[PDB]
Order: structure tokens, then sequence, then C-alpha cells
RNA sequence: GCGCACGGCUCAGUAACACGUGCCUAACCUAACCUCGGGAGGGGGACACCCCCGGGAAACUGGGGUCAAUCCCCCAUAGGGGAAGGGCGCUGGAAGGCCCCUUCCCCGAAAGGGCUGGCGGCCGAUCCGCCGCCAGUCGCCCGAGGGUGGGGGCACGGCCCAUCAGGUAGUUGGCGGGUUAAAGGCCCGCCAAGCCGAAGACGGGUAGGGGCGGUGAGAGCCGCGAGCCCCGAGAUGGGCACUGAGACA
């Protein structure tokens, strides 16, 4: 499977008409095709450590990049919003977070958060034995047992351990919580959350997010509570 | 050498049915000489499906 | 099956009636269709496994005599015998040349019952006691 | 009709290439594959312990086509082949059309596939303990 | 084993759910990959290369012998499908869905395989392996979701001609079925007379659609709407199938 240039994503770090008529293709890993970065592409473009593509490859076939304590050898795999992206020879760790210019941004992290990943609820299924697995903004799923998985609603926005594969805290989505947006033209805004017209279809409903007072609206499915005042994990 | 090579071939098949039944050793034993016996004459390409069969079922 | 003599595909016709050419010359595979496979009344049950598109298998009965007849009144299920085709209300050709459909009464060993399955898809005949 | 019949032994895994003429040919012509013969027909070309009737197994004709067991009858037959016996297919489910012939044995076919079978519990020598071009090269 | 259904070419067919925009599949399938939960027990077989012979001009191809597998097959359990009755519960705008309970019928997994290191045992220079365990790593099977690709549906938008005015009879709909991965006159049995049309049917002609491009101060006119990108269709004309996740290649 190929992906010409002129087909890939707009907001991706790469020049659209000088380069080949070719881009490196994501292998249908954990995240969306429009919404995630191949790790060739962030190993040559975003932290420039390889001048080509055979580079690139090498790079990640020595397993020295770490995504989310797994190390990937795959050079095609997919990067998304709120990935823990370690550099192991080096001891670098960045958490891929919405940015307000390059709409997706490698920010340095310090090392105690990087095990720590902030998802998102977006919906829950029920299992054989009655447990219920809960389906996050990157795919990944957690099974359950009925009362616990209860309440937790769609949403909500669970810091996961990836050393553990548990959850550290709940961040149920109520008015007054400090949110950022992750999709859309308002995205890498972070602010509170103070108003919402709740709408037949509830991903659907139209939100407001303040800072003071820039307010900034999207949907409700375009924002991912970060907890209170105080965001749990560095993003910015 | 149409006479070595029957009693070779008779001699290695009757390993063959010997080393079905268990006995691997004396199978074996019938194995080693007849390897003796067509390594000199020339005959060891000859009986090249028959040694290749003897030890997979000494291998068992 | 995905057969181009059974294809599924949409007519040449406007609704008004006219026609209308063809968009496509060929007719695709994931359109086809297949022929029928429902079974047939038999001294013994005979059961084909098909693979299907995606990889997938469905049950075929070929030759059928037993059918998994329920009592509704006495909520017990029955693996009785089939002696005939009573009548087939979608089309009696069915009931004439000994061929079980849904809907289709069947005179068991138990009495009279309607097939509640689709005997060319799910593979048993579930019938349900009159 | 001039044969070159192919007499492979089992138990020594070698064959020997007899060509049949006028007197045994119509000993042939008319049998079907998997055919037993006694091996004294042989016995001006072979010598074959009596406990042995070999096997009728194919053969090929004039123009190179094999004999098919699954096609009776001596005739010539064109094939939509998927299979070994008369095609070996390059690539998975591919079905080809293949000339073949008929297991019946006729004029046309110019070499004859048959093995020897031996009596049972037989345990002698073989028929055949080497090949002639295996024993040329060896002496040489 | 995986791939070759991507990639490359062209513009005959097409006035159409082809294309564009905006929405759906609660009516669907998806190998490779990602995540969570669970599993990997027992037993068999064949066919290449090769060896002994060939046949045939060539294409191709026959017989016997013989070593293997992450090759093929069986058994078990998990699991799966159908029909029927109940339910607190889940998702979701809304359950013919998911989960749990009960009854029966039916189908029905797996490669603990490779490598590395360590341990121990069997065995032998005609062996240079086999076995048990442990760890690391790459793999295999099942359930759920995602991802990707694809099948299908809808609202609306975009040519000319009346010196083309009535057209349609599976045609329009209903009920019951078959088939499909899946809804549908897609197909079939029965019932009705409906469906389209001057707000232009039907017929004819022309044309792949879009992003867009030329020109003009602009409205607009034109398509050089060839080249680059996206979608479509095709592979001398017309058809039909195998394998496969996917082709009617
Ligand atoms: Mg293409
Ligand atoms: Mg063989
Ligand atoms: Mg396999
Ligand atoms: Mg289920
Ligand atoms: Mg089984
Ligand atoms: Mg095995
Ligand atoms: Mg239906
Ligand atoms: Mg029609
Ligand atoms: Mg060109
Ligand atoms: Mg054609
Ligand atoms: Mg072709």
């Amino acid at each position: 499977v190929h992906l010409r240039k002129s087909l890939a994503p707009y907001w991706w770090p790469i020049p659209r008409k000088a380069g080949g008529v070719w881009a490196v293709r994501p292998s249908t890993g954990p995240h969306s095709l429009e919404y995630s970065l191949p790790l060739a592409v962030v190993v040559r473009d975003v932290l420039r450590y390889a001048k080509t593509l055979r580079e690139a490859r090498y790079i990640i076939s020595r397993g020295y990049i770490k995504v989310d304590g797994v190390v990937r050898k795959d050079y095609k795999f997919p990067i998304g919003l709120m990935d823990v992206v370690e550099i192991v020879p080096t001891g670098e760790i960045y958490r891929v977070v919405p940015d307000e210019a390059k709409y997706y941004d490698l920010k340095p992290i310090p090392s105690s958060e990087a095990a720590l990943k902030p998802l998102r609820v977006e919906g829950k299924t029920a299992v054989s034995g009655g447990r219920i697995q809960l389906h996050f903004h990157d795919g990944r799923n957690l099974i359950l047992p009925p009362d616990v998985g209860r309440q937790i609603k769609t949403f909500d926005t669970v810091v996961y351990d990836l050393e553990n594969k548990a959850i550290k805290t709940h961040l149920p989505l109520r008015l007054g919580q400090l949110a950022v947006v992750t999709h859309g033209g308002n995205i890498g805004f972070v602010g509170q959350f103070f108003e919402v017209v709740w709408t037949l279809k509830r991903r659907q409903s139209v939100v407001a997010l303040r800072k003071g007072e820039e307010v900034r609206r999207t949907i409700l499915d375009y924002i991912m509570v970060i907890g209170t005042e105080a965001p749990v994990v560095k993003i910015s | 050498l149409e006479a070595v090579a029957a009693k070779l071939i008779t001699r290695l098949r009757e390993a063959e049915r010997l080393a079905l039944e268990g006995k691997t050793s004396e199978a074996k034993a019938i194995l080693k000489e007849v390897l003796k016996e067509a390594r000199e004459r020339g005959l060891e390409k000859s009986l090249r499906n028959l040694l290749l069969r003897v030890k997979a079922l000494l291998r068992r | 099956m995905k057969l181009g003599a059974f294809y599924k595909g949409g007519d040449l016709v406007k609704p008004s009636g006219g026609k209308k050419g063809r968009v496509r010359k060929t007719k695709k595979k994931a359109l086809g269709g297949g022929p029928p496979q429902i079974p047939k009344l038999g001294e013994e049950d005979i059961r084909y496994v098909e693979r299907v598109r995606g990889g997938n298998h469905k049950v075929r009965l070929r030759q059928a005599r037993y059918a998994n007849v329920y009592i509704p009144k006495e909520r017990r299920h029955v693996k009785a015998k089939i002696l005939s085709i009573v009548s087939s209300p979608s089309n009696p050709d069915y009931a004439r040349r000994n061929y079980i459909v849904k809907g289709a009464i069947i005179q068991t060993e138990v009495g009279k019952a309607v097939v509640t399955s689709r005997p060319g898809q799910d593979g048993v005949i579930n019938a349900v006691l009159i | 009709p001039t044969f070159k019949l192919v007499l492979s032994d089992p138990l020594s895994g070698k064959a020997r290439q007899f060509e049949i003429k006028d007197p045994l040919a119509q000993r042939f012509v008319g049998l079907r594959i998997g055919e037993e013969i006694d091996g004294t027909v042989l016995k001006e070309l072979i010598e074959l312990p009596k406990g042995v009737k070999i096997r009728i197994t194919g053969g090929s004709g004039v123009e190179g086509a094999p004999m098919h067991p699954g096609v009776p009858g001596p005739v010539k037959r064109y094939i939509l082949a998927d299979g070994p016996p008369g095609y070996r297919p390059r690539k998975r489910g591919m079905r080809k059309k293949k000339l073949v012939r008929g297991d019946t044995i006729t004029d046309s076919i110019v070499q004859i596939n048959a093995v020897l079978v031996y009596p049972e519990g037989y345990s002698g020598p073989p028929a055949i303990p080497l090949g002639a071009k295996e024993l040329e090269k060896l002496k040489g």
C-alpha cells in the first residue's frame, strides 16, 4: 500500500511539493491515519536524527526508540495524541501533545510522568463474564469488573498506568474542569469548561472553553479533560 | 557388483524392518557394517535413498 | 457463494421504466450471489461447511432427516424425525419437490411444526410445534 | 508397436528400461493402469523370481502426453487440470487445460511405466539392484 | 510463508449513486498491524528438490525410491452459529445488538514453532543431533475493540434537442421466501394497479466526474476538463470461474 505525498495529512511537518512523490504510510497501529505520524517521519523530520529513510529505518531497527514503554522496531508505527516517545541511548522523553502551531508536538517531559498516559474514554462494551471493556481515544482497551466500569462514562479521561495496566486516576467530564482541545481549528487551546449546549447527539454537543477571557468553542468530541485548575501531567 | 549390491540392499531393508520394531542397536549394527561395505566399493551413493531412510528410522 | 450467474447487482431500469446504460462492464465478484442450498428430505442428514467472503464459513444442509422440534406448551426440545412436508406458503414448489424452507410445515413424529430457521443458511431445521 | 518400458524395482529404487516389441507388444495393449501380468513374460529380457507380477503404473504418448488413470478408455482428451497427475501447477488454485491420454494402452504410447510387485513375505535380493548407467559409470 | 488485487498505462463504456459536497450501515466483511482477557494437550499423512529411469520438436510431462517443516489432517477443550423463553445490566438519539440465565440442535482452534543463553540427560568422530526444564526474543489460536481497505444506502449539485409527448408490464408496491458478508424486484411464489411525464417522461445526440484551467476591469464566456492530484472504467470484442482477506485478476 502506497501513500502519495499529495494525499498525506496536511499538518505533517514535511514539504508538500519538494521531495519524492511518496510518503511513508503508517501501518494501522494504535491511532488514526489522519491523526497519526509514522515513526520514520518523527526520527527524520521532527527530531532530525536521520538524514535519509534508510538511516531512519536503521535507528528504529536497533530498538533505540521506545513508544509507551514498548520498543517499536517498525518504521511505519503510528504515533498520535498523548503518546510517550522515549529515546533509549539519549534518555530524552517526549509526549506528543496538541500544539497551537504544529498541530501535534513533541514536548519534553520529566521521567516521573513517562509511564503515565492520559486516555479519553471513547466507549465501553460488555464482554464475556459480565465484565466491562473500555475503549480509549487511541483504540486501546481495558477490561474491568461491571461495578467499577459502571461509574466511568464516555468522554471521561482516565490516567492510565502503562507499567501496571491500571487506572491511576479517573477524571469525569463535568462542567468546570480543565480541558485541552485535541482536534479541529481550535487545537492546542487549554481552558476551563464552562458552557455546553447539549444536542441530541452527545458527541456533537457545543462546548466552550475559557482562559480569562479568551473563549473558544468546539464540539464535545474534540476536547479531552486534563483535570481541575492544575493539569495532571505536563502537556504544554 | 550387482551381487554385492543385492545383499547390501537386502541387508539395508532388513535392518529397516528391525528399526520399526524398536530394535535400534541391532538395526544400528546392520547399518554400521553396510556403511563399512559400501564405502570402499563406491556403492554409498547407489544406496543413498536407503541410508537416508534408515537413519530417519533410527532417529525416531 | 459469489457466482456471476446469480448476480445481485442493481437493475438496468429506472423507476420511470426507462433504460439506462451500464456504468461497469463486468460483474463484480463482491456483488455475486449463489444457487439455493435448501435441504431435501432424505434418509440421513448430510451437512456441508462452505467457505464464504472473508474466509468465513456457512453450514449447509444438503439432505435433511431430523428436526429440532420444540414444544412451547411443555418447554422441551425433541430431535424428532421428519415424515413429509405438508405445505410451503412461500412457494408450493418447495413442498412439491420435498425441499424444506423457513415457514414450511412439516409433519414430524411429534406432529406438525413450522420451520423457524433458514435451512440453507443456518444448516439445521429448528421447528416449533403447531 | 515399439515401446520403451520403464521397469522400476521398489525394493532397490532403481529402474531398468526394456524395449518391448512384436511378441510381447500385444500382451500390453488393452491393459488398463494398475494391471497384473506375471513376470515370466519378461523372462527373455529380465530374471524375476516367481512371486513377482509387474504392475502397470502409467506411461506417455508419442507426443509426450502422459496417461491419466482418472480418464477411462484408450482415447486422447483435453482436461482442465488442477492437480499433480498430468499437471504441475505453479500457483495456488490455478487450473489449466492440459492434454492427456486414457489409461488403456495403445500403439501410440512410447513410454510404459511398470513396477515389480514382489510376493507377500518375500525378503530376497532386489530384482534390479543397480542401474545400468549407474553401474557403467561406477565401473568407469 | 508473505507479496504480486499496491505500483505503471489508457479514455472505449458511462447522462449513471459514475462524480462532488454533506450524512449513514442499528443491514456488512477485512490478511498485515495495535490494545485488553484467555489458550498452545494427544495423534497421523502426503508432495517437491534429490536418486534409478524416461516420454516430447518444444511446450510440458510419466513411474518407482526417499528426508522435512511455521506443509496437510484427525481427536479433545475453548469458542461459534441457529431457534426459543427471561433479565437486573451496557452502549447508544433509538436496540432485531452486547452481557447474564435456561433448552435443544449444529459447527468447531492453535505452530510452543524458530532463534539466543543456561542447566541436565540420551547418544557418537560413520556424531556433529535429540530430549526435559528456565529465561530473552520473533512467532501461533480464541473473544472484544481500534486501525486500514472494501460492499452497500441516502439528500442535494453539474450538458443539448419537442423537426422527440406519452412511456413502463418485473414495470411500481405489498406479503412470504431464496441468496448474500450484508438491505434491496437482487432473484423467486402469490396479491394489487401502480410508477414516471410538459416543474419535460420517453427518445435522440454529445461527454469519463472533480480539484481546476484560458480569457476579460468585472459580471461572464469557453474547456486548450491533454500533461499534475483524487474518484471511475478498461486491458483485441463478448462471457464465465479458481485461489485468496481481497480479483471474477
Ligand atoms: Mg491502480
Ligand atoms: Mg510418490
Ligand atoms: Mg500455518
Ligand atoms: Mg457474540
Ligand atoms: Mg476438532
Ligand atoms: Mg506438527
Ligand atoms: Mg433477508
Ligand atoms: Mg427490476
Ligand atoms: Mg504520460
Ligand atoms: Mg472481452
Ligand atoms: Mg485477464
